[PDB]
RNA sequence: CCCCGUGCCCAUAGCGGCGUGGAACCACCCGUUCCCAUUCCGAACACGGAAGUGAAACGCGCCAGCGCCGAUGGUACUGGGCGGGCGACCGCCUGGGAGAGUAGGUCGGUGCGGGGGA
RNA sequence: UCAACGGAUAAAAGUUACCCCGGGGAUAACAGGCUGAUCUCCCCCGAGCGUCCACAGCGGCGGGGAGGUUUGGCACCUCGAUGUCGGCUCGUCGCAUCCUGGGGCUGAAGAAGGUCCCAAGGGUUGGGCUGUUCGCCCAUUAAAGCGGCACGCGAGCUGGG
RNA sequence: UCCUAAAAGGUAACGGAGGCGCCCAAAGGUCCCCUCAGGCGGGACGGAAAUCCGCCGGAGAGCGCAAGGGUAGAAGGGGGC
RNA sequence: UAGAGCACUGAUAGGGCUAGGGGGCCCACCAGCCUACCAAACCCUGUCAAACUCCGAAGGGUCCCAGGUGGAGCCUGGGAGUGAGGGCGCGAGCGAUAACGUCCGCGUCCGAGCGCGGGAACAACCGAGACCGCCAGCUAAGGCCCCCAAGUCUGGGCUAAGUGGUAAAGGAUGUGGCGCCGCGAAGACAGCCAGGAGGUUGGCUUAGAAGCAGCCAUCCUUUAAAGAGUGCGUAAUAGCUCACUGGUCGAGUGGCGCCGCGCCGAAAAUGAUCGGGGCUCAAGCCCAGCGCCGAAGCUGCGGGUCUGGGGGAUGACCCCA
């Protein structure tokens, strides 16, 4: 699935999750978008599940745009070990999603197809979402 | 992009400026030669000398020696004595060297 | 497991020591730095480790000269 | 113009610089009222603790 | 068409106050003027959802004037996804750069084969005089396949208008669709672990 | 007013394009005997010259393609003071207030001394 | 390589269940506590199965919780002492119900099952193995439930581990 | 040396990453001279890359060695004493 | 640094262009032609970074001048204790965006304020720094139906769940306020009425695929109207129904979006409970007022002690702070 092909550093600190989105808050490719409502670390497994769900609903046809990419490395210590003796081992990769970022966009499909596909996609996400369509407000950004 | 001319000019001139003395700036054209004593603390030139203003003969070497004598004579009138020779992009040799020797022959201190 | 990380150097306590306007004596260290983040100006010398120190008694003054860098001078008293 | 400043809330639990601000204005007990000359420095120290104090403009 | 909007002047009224009063604040400017203004949020929405930045909107100012303008900038509240401040460019008689819509006439043969017409540009930047603002610019996309592409150089421009982007700017393409038959090959295809960049004595 | 030196601002001064200047100054230029010079070369440096040319370089104009500069308004954020959420976090008050982008600006300004001109 | 790098001596390794003293709940092992990764249970989504049919029975990829019975994390009361497995005796409680009772759906003909709903009143056997708890097995059964009470209960017993 | 370190200094963990226990007789002093990496084009053997020429190129090269800072208006390349 | 940004160092999705290979035609006679293939560099659109920064705050630090007479500061010396910290708030790291977890920074409080009022009770949450006395007064937080001091206080709205008086994804004709759409007396919606049809058992298509097992198809005829079809149904057929038009009744009807409060989701162990009784135009929740109660805080009144200043001259005693 999705993960960087190379990095300058293997392990990152956890940082924070405060504020609205820094960018990508407006539709810019497809006809519809799935926008986040609450911040989280969205793992690559979840993004792959959402993608697969959308293409499985479309069966054939359409175009899917994934606007978040998991570059933050998730770490975890081994089970049943005590604190200290270094930092844990990278167990996966997450994408920092904040309130108001379009994570997916669908283009070239009927309105009902896009609505239902984005719904089934959101059901695989660990946060509340909103379905949006491309507006002249998007077109002006 | 700078040229070796300008780089050499900067390189000798900054090392002149650091010494905090008045600078006898020399300029040498294909025809004439000019020299003016500069105080860089105020951005002002005190005394000027040249073969274009003094209307001098042929031999650029003896001409430069004469303009150095004239510059030193006009400088000693304004209380100037110590100075630093600004050879610019010109190697201390020949025409510029003769100008410096004429300046010293007039009593300039450098 | 173990770690190969836990080591660092004693901090070097670098930077400016006499901000602009501060009256100084002959020899007061004005700036400590790696490289020439500030360049010596009038009545200011530099040492073998890029340390700017006052050459005369006077008053510090800074002067940002665009692409030429940042200079520290000592106005005599 | 002068200021009449009165301590209405306790400085207990507020950072020590605000206590020092009270110590510069001369307020030490609660409900203490003082009248200080309306200079920018006294005004600044009064504005620093304006949540612990009530001010009224006089003469 | 030609849209109209009731504007109003504003001076020191706090923007949060105006927005809690249901009014969208904004500014009105050109190389000659600059005034803080505000419009009704619902009326502005009704107008802008049809005009966008493509069509002229005349502002009816309370002093009686009616100034023809173009929406130049609109800030959104990223969390609420709502307009928070408008930028109105007051037009004069000299030309001006703007964005003219694009209509993709024709159904591509690639779309008939199962692909998707990716519209990379739903408008184009053009330097045109205000009296000669078209409504759109048609583009023949019926001869596109999977996966050819059209560029700005292939745009037939009506008289009086001039391209304001590089003719190398691609505007439309036709891409292969999404297919479930690829899910099997994409799931079992192994992705190697990321390689960290060597720091220090290794490079 | 033009040119030649030498500073200051530190790209609003730059890249590119077009045009103009040789009376003066500057440059290229004629030579390489003499001084000096090339890890070879009179290219550079240097010396003696004054037939030619402003072709190069330079100076001076014009152009906004690039580059550089950039408001106003709003927003992010925040010193201080208050609230809310089980939390991730979210609001209000007061003072401060970006960066991106928009309009727009820019093909430099100026000091000192010289040579020529009115 | 006084590198244990402010460098006890010029000169130095182990073992103690034969062990002892001075101290510590400043610090582990039992239990409690906080936490809930792990663990057990329940939901959300509906790809896909079920001849035909997403939802009789099932639930890919993923998502959200509950409980505090597992293993852990942490080191908060107790080291001038809170006896640690299993058994026996004696119980009591929870209900995520093993049986008995009342229901809905069924891929419910009947008989018999499957799944979910309500229900804690009562009931839930005897034996072979092994210290075992647990588990396997024999013969039955309406059924041979799962858990809490300092992994209930040694000023009640046992003392096999 | 850098990060963590919350725009003065300082700041911990069995927190995230790397290096040192050398070297140079010039890799030192001074005077004089010179300017890179890279891209395009051209050129016997000759090549992605050897050396040569032209044009573009403010620093992305170089500065013994880790990292950061600094740096061609030299701290980089060469010579003299 | 926060924020932001992509010019540097890296990451990065899509598109364009395009060294290089993979593959396919076509060749060994050395080149050619096609790429719905992976893809360097470069551009476009859109992003990410503790160890990236073309940018860059609020603050922070230091010097100068000024206010600042305070159990403030500076110098010399005597005497210590401490060198196990802990909770909370903010900023981070470690941990699992776990722990009454752990390690730092800024602050505070407990420690030493386990003295006082509130929070049912409770070191560190809220109020507030307890010299002694008084059967005086005013407030703080918090409260004012009873336990229990003070309003069953006034005006407006919401809630029916004892919600209040523990929780999530998600689910729902609970309810209320705002907007946005349509369709409607060119008679809508609901019901009740008839009709709902031909090419055509249509094709890439296979073994049954006749609208209703997948796709790269939705075109027409008769029409008042009818998709080459919403769902039930068939082994396929057939059938039933929807969208749809006509009739019948005569005024509203259906689908979206934003905000308030409730519903389900909600199972754990001795006996239950919001602290209790008890509360429904509240004694709940939101908005706005007025009054009161409420501490060892403030005030009134008396007294002690220390320090300072006056007395007076010097511990003679009194007045003031
Ligand atoms: N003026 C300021 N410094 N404001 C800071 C705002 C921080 C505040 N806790 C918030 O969430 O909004
Ligand atoms: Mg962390
Ligand atoms: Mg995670
Ligand atoms: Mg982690
Ligand atoms: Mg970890
Ligand atoms: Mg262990
Ligand atoms: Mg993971
Ligand atoms: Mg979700
Ligand atoms: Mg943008
Ligand atoms: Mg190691
Ligand atoms: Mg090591
Ligand atoms: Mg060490
Ligand atoms: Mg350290
Ligand atoms: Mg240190
Ligand atoms: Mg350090
Ligand atoms: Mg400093
Ligand atoms: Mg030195
Ligand atoms: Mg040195
Ligand atoms: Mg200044
Ligand atoms: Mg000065
Ligand atoms: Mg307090
Ligand atoms: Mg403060
Ligand atoms: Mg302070
Ligand atoms: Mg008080
Ligand atoms: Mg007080
Ligand atoms: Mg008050
Ligand atoms: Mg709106
Ligand atoms: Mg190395
Ligand atoms: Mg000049
Ligand atoms: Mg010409
Ligand atoms: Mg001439
Ligand atoms: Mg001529
Ligand atoms: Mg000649
Ligand atoms: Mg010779
Ligand atoms: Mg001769
Ligand atoms: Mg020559
Ligand atoms: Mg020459
Ligand atoms: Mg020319
Ligand atoms: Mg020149
Ligand atoms: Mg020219
Ligand atoms: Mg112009
Ligand atoms: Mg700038
Ligand atoms: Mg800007
Ligand atoms: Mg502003
Ligand atoms: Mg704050
Ligand atoms: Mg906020
Ligand atoms: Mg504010
Ligand atoms: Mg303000
Ligand atoms: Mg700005
Ligand atoms: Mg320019
Ligand atoms: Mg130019
Ligand atoms: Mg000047
Ligand atoms: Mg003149
Ligand atoms: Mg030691
Ligand atoms: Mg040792
Ligand atoms: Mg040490
Ligand atoms: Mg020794
Ligand atoms: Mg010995
Ligand atoms: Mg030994
Ligand atoms: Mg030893
Ligand atoms: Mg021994
Ligand atoms: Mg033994
Ligand atoms: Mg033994
Ligand atoms: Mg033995
Ligand atoms: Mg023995
Ligand atoms: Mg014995
Ligand atoms: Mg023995
Ligand atoms: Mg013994
Ligand atoms: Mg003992
Ligand atoms: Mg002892
Ligand atoms: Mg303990
Ligand atoms: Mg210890
Ligand atoms: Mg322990
Ligand atoms: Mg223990
Ligand atoms: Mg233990
Ligand atoms: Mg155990
Ligand atoms: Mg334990
Ligand atoms: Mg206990
Ligand atoms: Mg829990
Ligand atoms: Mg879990
Ligand atoms: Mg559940
Ligand atoms: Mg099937
Ligand atoms: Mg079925
Ligand atoms: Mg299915
Ligand atoms: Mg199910
Ligand atoms: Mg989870
Ligand atoms: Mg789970
Ligand atoms: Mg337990
Ligand atoms: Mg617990
Ligand atoms: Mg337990
Ligand atoms: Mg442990
Ligand atoms: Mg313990
Ligand atoms: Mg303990
Ligand atoms: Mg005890
Ligand atoms: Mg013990
Ligand atoms: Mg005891
Ligand atoms: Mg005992
Ligand atoms: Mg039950
Ligand atoms: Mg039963
Ligand atoms: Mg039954
Ligand atoms: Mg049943
Ligand atoms: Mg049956
Ligand atoms: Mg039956
Ligand atoms: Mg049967
Ligand atoms: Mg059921
Ligand atoms: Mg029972
Ligand atoms: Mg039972
Ligand atoms: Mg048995
Ligand atoms: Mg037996
Ligand atoms: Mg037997
Ligand atoms: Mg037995
Ligand atoms: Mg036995
Ligand atoms: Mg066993
Ligand atoms: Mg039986
Ligand atoms: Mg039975
Ligand atoms: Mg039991
Ligand atoms: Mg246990
Ligand atoms: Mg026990
Ligand atoms: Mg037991
Ligand atoms: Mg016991
Ligand atoms: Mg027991
Ligand atoms: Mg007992
Ligand atoms: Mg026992
Ligand atoms: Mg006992
Ligand atoms: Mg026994
Ligand atoms: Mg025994
Ligand atoms: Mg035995
Ligand atoms: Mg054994
Ligand atoms: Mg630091
Ligand atoms: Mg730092
Ligand atoms: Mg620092
Ligand atoms: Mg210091
Ligand atoms: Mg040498
Ligand atoms: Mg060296
Ligand atoms: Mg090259
Ligand atoms: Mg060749
Ligand atoms: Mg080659
Ligand atoms: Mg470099
Ligand atoms: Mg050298
Ligand atoms: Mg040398
Ligand atoms: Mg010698
Ligand atoms: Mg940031
Ligand atoms: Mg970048
Ligand atoms: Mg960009
Ligand atoms: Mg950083
Ligand atoms: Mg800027
Ligand atoms: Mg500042
Ligand atoms: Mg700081
Ligand atoms: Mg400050
Ligand atoms: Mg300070
Ligand atoms: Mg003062
Ligand atoms: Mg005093
Ligand atoms: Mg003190
Ligand atoms: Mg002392
Ligand atoms: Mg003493
Ligand atoms: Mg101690
Ligand atoms: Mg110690
Ligand atoms: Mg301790
Ligand atoms: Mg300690
Ligand atoms: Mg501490
Ligand atoms: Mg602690
Ligand atoms: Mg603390
Ligand atoms: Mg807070
Ligand atoms: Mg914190
Ligand atoms: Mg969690
Ligand atoms: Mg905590
Ligand atoms: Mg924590
Ligand atoms: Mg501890
Ligand atoms: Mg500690
Ligand atoms: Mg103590
Ligand atoms: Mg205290
Ligand atoms: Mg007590
Ligand atoms: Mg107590
Ligand atoms: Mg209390
Ligand atoms: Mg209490
Ligand atoms: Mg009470
Ligand atoms: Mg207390
Ligand atoms: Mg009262
Ligand atoms: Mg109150
Ligand atoms: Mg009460
Ligand atoms: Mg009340
Ligand atoms: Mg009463
Ligand atoms: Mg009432
Ligand atoms: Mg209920
Ligand atoms: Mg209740
Ligand atoms: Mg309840
Ligand atoms: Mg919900
Ligand atoms: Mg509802
Ligand atoms: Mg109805
Ligand atoms: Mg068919
Ligand atoms: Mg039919
Ligand atoms: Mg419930
Ligand atoms: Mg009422
Ligand atoms: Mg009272
Ligand atoms: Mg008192
Ligand atoms: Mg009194
Ligand atoms: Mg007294």
């Amino acid at each position: 699935m999705l993960m960087p092909r190379r990095m300058k550093y293997r392990k990152q600190q956890r940082g924070r999750l405060k504020g609205a989105t820094k960018g990508g808050d407006y539709v810019a490719f497809g006809d519809f978008g799935l926008v986040a409502l609450e911040p989280a670390w969205i793992t690559a497994q979840q993004i792959e599940a959402a993608r697969v769900a959308m293409v499985r609903h479309f069966r054939r046809g359409g175009k899917i745009f994934i606007r978040i990419f998991p570059d933050k490395p998730y770490t975890k210590k081994p089970l049943e070990v005590r604190m200290g003796k270094g930092k844990g081992n990278v167990e996966g990769y997450v994408a920092v999603v904040k309130p108001g970022r379009v994570m997916f966009e669908v283009a070239g499909v009927t309105e009902e197809q896009a609505m239902e596909a984005l719904r089934i996609a959101g059901h695989k996400l660990p946060i509340k979402t909103k379905i949006v369509r491309r507006d002249a407000y998007d077109e002006a950004q | 992009r700078l040229t070796a001319y300008e780089r050499r000019k900067f390189r000798v001139r900054n090392r002149i400026k650091r010494t905090g003395r008045l600078r006898l700036s020399v300029f040498r054209s294909l025809k004439h030669i000019y020299a003016q004593i500069i105080d860089d603390e105020k951005g002002v030139t005190l005394v000027s000398a040249s073969s274009l203003a003094l209307k001098l003969k042929g031999n650029k070497t003896e001409v430069a020696r004469q303009v150095g004598r004239a510059l030193a004579e006009k400088a000693l009138a304004l209380g100037i004595k110590q100075v630093a020779f600004d050879r610019g992009p010109y190697k201390y040799h020949g025409r510029v060297k003769a100008l410096a020797e004429g300046a010293r022959e007039g009593g300039l201190e450098f | 497991g173990s770690t190969k990380n836990g080591r660092d150097s004693q901090a070097k306590r670098l930077g400016v020591k006499r901000y602009e306007g501060q009256v100084v004596r002959a020899g007061n260290i004005l700036v400590r730095q790696r490289g020439t983040r500030f360049k010596p100006g009038k009545n200011v010398g530099m040492g073998r480790d890029f340390t700017l120190f006052a050459l005369v008694d006077g008053v510090v003054e800074f002067q940002d000269r665009g692409r030429l860098g940042r200079y520290v001078h000592v106005r005599p008293l | 113009p002068r200021l009449k400043v009165k301590l209405v809330k306790s400085p207990i639990g507020y950072p020590k610089d605000q206590k020092a601000a009270l110590k510069a204005l001369g307020l030490r007990r609660l409900q203490q009222e003082r009248v200080l000359e309306d200079t920018p420095a006294i005004r600044g120290n009064v504005e620093k603790v304006a949540h612990l104090v009530r001010v009224e403009v006089v003469e | 068409m030609e849209y109209r909007l009731k504007a109003y002047y504003r001076e020191g009224e706090k923007p949060s106050a105006l927005r809690r009063a249901g009014k969208l604040p904004g500014v009105m400017y050109n190389r000659h003027l600059n005034r803080k203004v505000y419009v009704d949020l619902v009326e502005f929405d009704k107008v802008f959802r049809q005009a966008s930045i493509h069509h002229v909107i005349v502002l009816e100012l309370p002093d009686g004037q009616s100034l023809p303008t173009l929406v130049r900038q609109v800030n959104l509240d990223k969390r609420r996804r709502r307009p928070e401040h408008v930028d109105f460019f007051v037009l004069s008689d000299e030309p001006v750069e703007m964005y003219v819509p694009l209509r993709f006439v024709g159904t591509p043969a690639g779309v008939r084969a199962g692909g998707v017409l990716q519209e990379i540009h739903r408008d184009i930047l053009v330097k045109v005089s205000p009296r000669n603002i078209p409504e759109f610019i048609e583009v023949d996309v019926s001869g596109l396949e999977i996966g050819d592409s059209l560029h700005a150089s292939d745009l037939k421009l009506p008289p009086g208008v001039e391209l304001a982007v590089s003719p190398e700017e691609t505007i439309a393409a036709v891409v292969p669709p999404e297919d479930v038959e690829k899910l099997a090959e994409e799931a079992a295809a192994e992705v190697a672990e990321p390689e960290v960049i060597k720091k220090g004595k290794e490079e």
